[PDB]
């Protein structure tokens, strides 16, 4: 899932900033700090969209920079227990594919492909009896059920129903009318 | 932790996020990971930032969680089976035909 969220936080500015623009100033602070952040409970920090609030500067004795209390917006990539996705497959080894779900991937392991036979073919992934393909650059849709994530392991199948590359539930629904 | 605490949220369509996701590249270069999720964002946005945020309020407007109704508006359900897989280990909606016109309806 996306988000976009809300944050209150305090930003410090060092003196040698005190001349440029302080939104300014303080969304790049905001991006070097938190863009790139993988956070277990939030998720991962794609974006600071905006500054939408900054108070007075507090100054402490010890210390140069100015304080202040801020309210900013962030994009975030959040993936979440068993939640229905889309997404493009990336890498095809011998235990599974790897699919592109935003700024994170996750691995469908070979035997959560399809209900058959599967190998790997060093010259994609192909079931004996069904002759289904899954190859880099294919789109599917698959839903997660394992997620560890660093400040990171995203489990992925396709074996249950409504669930595979696109192509094949496209097929499905053409048998079906 | 990030900032002093999250004020609230608001799930968002990959279609909206894309959006967002391309005016960051046009302040700034990239990080690696920013821009694969630029890429996947761009790809599977099946409709403008407008509609997709319009589709959302109409689902909404029947009643249908946030969450739900961003993830359906990022599926685009063409039959039954597409909101079965969207209302995993969850009964169908009693709506669930008005739902497929609504998408059916983004025209």
């Amino acid at each position: 899932m996306y988000k976009i969220l809300e944050i209150a936080d305090v930003v410090k500015v060092p003196p040698e900033e005190f001349g440029k623009d302080l939104k300014e100033t303080v969304k790049k602070i905001l991006m070097e700090k938190y863009e790139g952040r993988l956070d277990k409970d939030v998720g991962f920090v794609l974006s600071i969209v905006d500054v939408k609030d900054i108070g007075e500067g507090k100054v402490v004795h010890g210390d140069g920079s100015a304080y202040h209390p801020v309210v900013f917006e962030t994009l975030v990539y959040i993936p979440e227990m068993y939640e229905l996705i889309e997404g493009e497959v990336v890498d095809v080894v011998e235990f599974g594919s790897f699919v592109r779900l935003g700024p994170l991937d996750g691995l469908i392991h070979v035997s959560q492909i399809m209900d058959d036979y599967v190998s790997y073919d060093p010259k994609a992934i192909i079931g004996k009896e069904t002759g289904k393909v899954l190859e880099i650059g294919d789109y599917v849709r698959a839903r997660i059920v394992a997620i560890s994530l660093k400040a990171s392991k995203i489990a992925l199948t396709m074996r249950q129903p409504y669930l595979g590359k696109l192509e094949w539930i496209e097929e499905e629904k053409a048998k079906k009318q | 932790m990030i900032g002093k605490k999250i004020l609230g949220e608001r799930y968002v369509t990959v279609s909206e996020a894309a959006e967002i996701m391309y005016n960051r590249a046009q302040i700034g270069e990239l990080s690696y990971e920013q821009g694969c999720a630029l890429d996947y964002l761009q790809k599977f946005a099946k409709l403008d930032k407008e509609e997709a945020k319009k589709l959302v309020e109409e689902l909404i407007s029947l009643g249908i969680d946030e969450k739900t109704a961003v993830k359906i508006a990022d599926i685009l359900p063409e039959d039954l089976d597409d909101l079965r897989a969207i209302y995993y280990k969850r009964e169908l909606p009693e709506n669930a035909e008005e739902i497929l016109e609504i998408v059916r309806k983004y025209i």
